[PDB]
């Protein structure tokens, strides 16, 4: 059985950098070996209590160039969580009975983990910790660096935007952190900075870090400009200040920088990168975007199969 | 086997004997254990002489030996700071608590939007040698909060 | 014929001690009436047979003597416990609690609907004692409450 | 200076016997001889939080017959006190400050008795407390039993509505009780029974009192059958069950009834007094709500007015 | 014919020390030798199409104490203007038929401005002219001002609530500057500031003026602390961080201060003052808005009667 096998995937701080290497891994040759019959008797559930476009389609998708069949919800509206006001536990403790895998993206912190605690036996993958981990898309962002980078360290990467709230932030920094000669630019808003525990947790492993106020002050240098979007939905009213996006790049802006640059930005966007953007050969985001079925793919093909794929 | 000459709590039935010291922290550490149910004795005094460095109290428990998991749960109250239950006649077998990392249904998450809030979930945190003072991070949030952002049960 | 009881206590010279005080109760009484702003000798004794046979609370408290008001607003707590006056370990007068008049500022209309559920408003009841209950009355509410459901701080 | 000059009315259980006299008195007299001017040079508050017709307009031709100003407001929410959210303590320490009497009606018990500890010696007649008291009405009430009846003394009082919530009954019990041998019938749905406070104050008089699960019964021998509506509003969901009136009064019902018997009713009505009850001899809530002029006018001469008016 | 008569009141900017010092002198008087038929066969129009407590009721209850009658509506909603689609120009020029004088409270700018443009000869007096100017209550102010400072002149004024949609220090600022030797402090967030134009006027007039991050800097220097309540209601949703009073007077806060201050407050509030301040002989936001009746009370005098109200 794998590193992975019915593992839970709840946050990238509970993995090792062996672990993400093997999930790249498989996801290289899924890429080129297709297997539309890998998970063929198997059927995972999707549940979705916040909204989503990419991470739930991708994540579907995925589920059935594997030959796998889903049920789920995309709203927590219609369900009985819902309506007649059902705890998230028992939810999780009833389908857990149903399905051989969990995919859950919830509005609040913890509830990944949570869920843990009530399917027995049955892997629980994290789409969305509410503002906190974001594993998934974590794998995304790496089989992505190194598709274009060649590779994951020693590298010059910039995450602009919100980056208190920004879960994806949160899971790239501790995963780029887990290899060696790695530099970071946090560029943000004081009211919505880095948290600290990232930061120490940089120190903690001497990792080098530093801020500025403006992108012309690193876009020389930066190897991954790692767009976001601010988490209106998420911020506190003292804070509905910073709800416009602070930080725009324009096809302008990239006049000096380098040529294995990409530019990242899991897609909710708004204005933060002007469309202009997407003409450039730095524009990368849609393509990042794109190999989410790979990576999703992998993740699936190693929580439910014992077997080393091949 | 206690050598006192001055003012403190008594011998109980495997009575504990060591520099207690709550700072006006003993009655609340009352309503934070629940220690007024056990229609037992109470060994309860407030406000006693200390040994010439920050006042102190004292507070032994009979009838009692608390389990070696819950006597952690005073160490984030004072890191340097006593002992407890000791065995059944008038003698000393005490014990010094450090730092704990496990604090479980005890204290909760600060965050607003912290599921330990709305699910019956039992909170637990992680205690840090943090930079001049001490952190804790809710095992689901795994956001990080100073134990004076915890004060709040 | 001053003190003597084959009991253990804590005498406070000048002081005031609340005796024959119910099981939680005594607890009840040092976290409600706010019996701890006091760096000041108070003993806390609880469920403890000092009084008679049965199972009491003692308050010992160095000169904090509770004028005949502050005793009443006891009567609806702990109804038979006395409360003792001392003079430098040397006793004086002794009583035993009466039933206010009113208790303001203390308890707290159960209304959902009155009106100091929303205003600025210090809360009041006229205390009126009947067959087997005490009744209490909002002065602004104007309903009125058995005191075993009039809950306070 | 008369027995009532200045007073604030909070409460029927605040005024005495000859308190209630004097104002049935002086209500004589005006009703006789109008003094079209006596409250001249006088300017008026009318505070309603809660929906209102007779007692507002009731209250305000009252001013007006006395030659007084009205200022006020019939819809707390076109108030600061509804868009600026704010206290109403306040509210009161400022309009005290205009006006030479204020008459307020509030939706929260004990409404009434907050603003005397704030308008400044400044009169607060409470036109109606939340479900609490009334003590306009009972005037109203008091003037007209007594026209009808031409007594308050030896009468067969049956009360009949919602009377846990029915703060006309509240106020009018505990002014029936100021006076020699009454009897009371009380009935109801067990739900909304006659408050304890109540019966116990009729114990300590030592007056008679019984309930009756039917107005049929004590019909032979009431003087004055008091109706009350279901007060909807203040109910409880946990009471939705008595929101229709589960005492209904049609002519018929009236065969053996006494002669100087009435039917009275603070009016707000549905369905309790069938409208063919209205042709009857019996009827008199409207009449009833009539003598809201006089109760009302004498009450606020004796308040404004240093002298006994004539 | 004095200095107001038939003239417009619309805004402080637009009137002369002597036409202030005019109504103040004016309002002195008639606490003396007041007039209750001073405007017998008047009436007045109160339009009110935004929610008001002392405003409105001062300002009608001063009607009535010279005479006057009084008709309006104190929510457009039930008006033309609101339910059949009428605009607030057809509004008024057809009011300007019926009565003698039009006071409006109005939640755009200007729309008093505006109102005198068609109402032809009939006085506008402004009562609210949204988040602008409120000419009245600064008459209350300045009257209150040298009531218990006993000068308008020589003052050291501090102003600390929202100060950039506080329509009541728009006037008062604008006001107190005509007086010689008045010093300001502003005490406010960055994005609740003191309007450009108020602060280039006090430039340009060379008085003194200077910020402050709170309230215990100018504490001891100050006569007069002009507390204002956070507009919540005219903020943009760019501000929902301002909602909440940033700074608090508490007793405590209170006596490291001059004898002759008080604290002046225009009064709607929500804890920018302690409740306990009241207690304090520095408060006299309630005797301040007392004197709404005669600020008001003169100010209606001098625009309907012909001869200085001697
Ligand atoms: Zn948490
Ligand atoms: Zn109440």
């Amino acid at each position: 059985a794998n590193p992975l096998y019915q593992k839970h995937i709840i946050s990238i701080n509970d993995l090792s950098r062996d672990d993400l290497n093997l999930v790249l891994a498989t996801a290289a040759k899924l890429k080129a070996n297709p297997q539309p019959e890998l998970l063929k008797h198997k059927v995972i559930a999707s549940c979705f209590f916040e909204a989503s476009t990419r991470t739930r389609l991708s994540f579907e998708t995925s589920m059935h160039r594997l030959g796998a069949s889903v049920v789920g919800f995309s709203d927590s509206a219609n369900t009985s969580l819902g309506k007649k006001g059902e705890t998230l536990a028992d939810t999780i403790s009833v389908i857990s009975t149903y399905v051989d895998a969990i995919v859950m993206r919830h509005p609040q912190e913890g509830a990944a983990r949570l869920a843990t605690e009530f399917s027995g036996n049955v892997p629980v993958l994290n789409a969305g910790d509410g503002s906190n981990q974001h594993p998934t898309q974590t794998l995304l962002d790496l089989f992505t660096i190194q598709e274009t980078q060649g590779r994951l360290d020693n590298l010059h990467v910039a995450m602009v935007g919100d980056l208190k709230y920004g879960r994806t932030v949160h899971s790239l920094t501790q995963a780029l952190a887990k290899f060696d000669g790695n530099r970071f630019y946090f560029i943000a808003p004081d009211a919505l900075a880095m948290p600290q525990y990232i930061l120490d947790m940089l120190d903690e492993k001497g990792i080098a870090w530093s801020l500025h106020s403006s992108i012309e002050e690193v876009m020389a240098e930066v190897d991954i400009l790692y767009m976001t979007r601010v988490q209106k939905e998420r911020l506190d009213p003292s804070e509905y200040a910073n709800v416009k996006a602070q930080f725009v790049l324009r096809a302008s802006d990239l006049h000096n920088a380098k040529a294995n640059m990409k530019v990242l930005h899991p897609l909710p966007r708004v204005d933060e990168i002007a469309t202009d953007v997407d003409k450039t050969p730095h524009a990368w985001y849609f393509q990042q975007a794109g190999n989410g079925i790979f990576a999703r793919q992998a993740l699936l093909a190693l929580v439910l199969n014992r077997d080393l794929v091949l | 086997m206690t050598h006192d000459n001055k003012l403190q709590v008594e011998a109980i039935k495997r009575g504990t004997v060591i520099d207690h010291i709550p700072a006006q922290i003993g009655f609340k550490l009352l309503s934070l254990f629940k220690l007024t149910e056990t229609d037992q004795r109470i060994t309860i005094g407030l406000n006693l002489p200390s040994g010439e460095m920050g006042r102190k109290d004292l507070i032994k428990i009979e009838n009692t030996f608390l389990s070696e998991d819950q006597v952690d749960q005073l160490a984030l109250y004072a890191p340097q700071a006593t002992v407890n239950r000791i065995d059944n006649y008038e003698v000393v077998g005490k014990s010094r608590p450090s730092l704990p990392e496990r604090i479980d249904n005890v204290l909760v998450c600060p965050n607003s939007n912290c599921i330990s809030h709305a699910e019956p979930v039992s909170s637990s945190f992680a205690v840090r040698k943090r930079a001049n003072d001490i952190a804790l991070k809710c095992k689901y949030c795994e956001k990080e909060f100073s134990h004076n952002v915890v004060l709040a049960n």
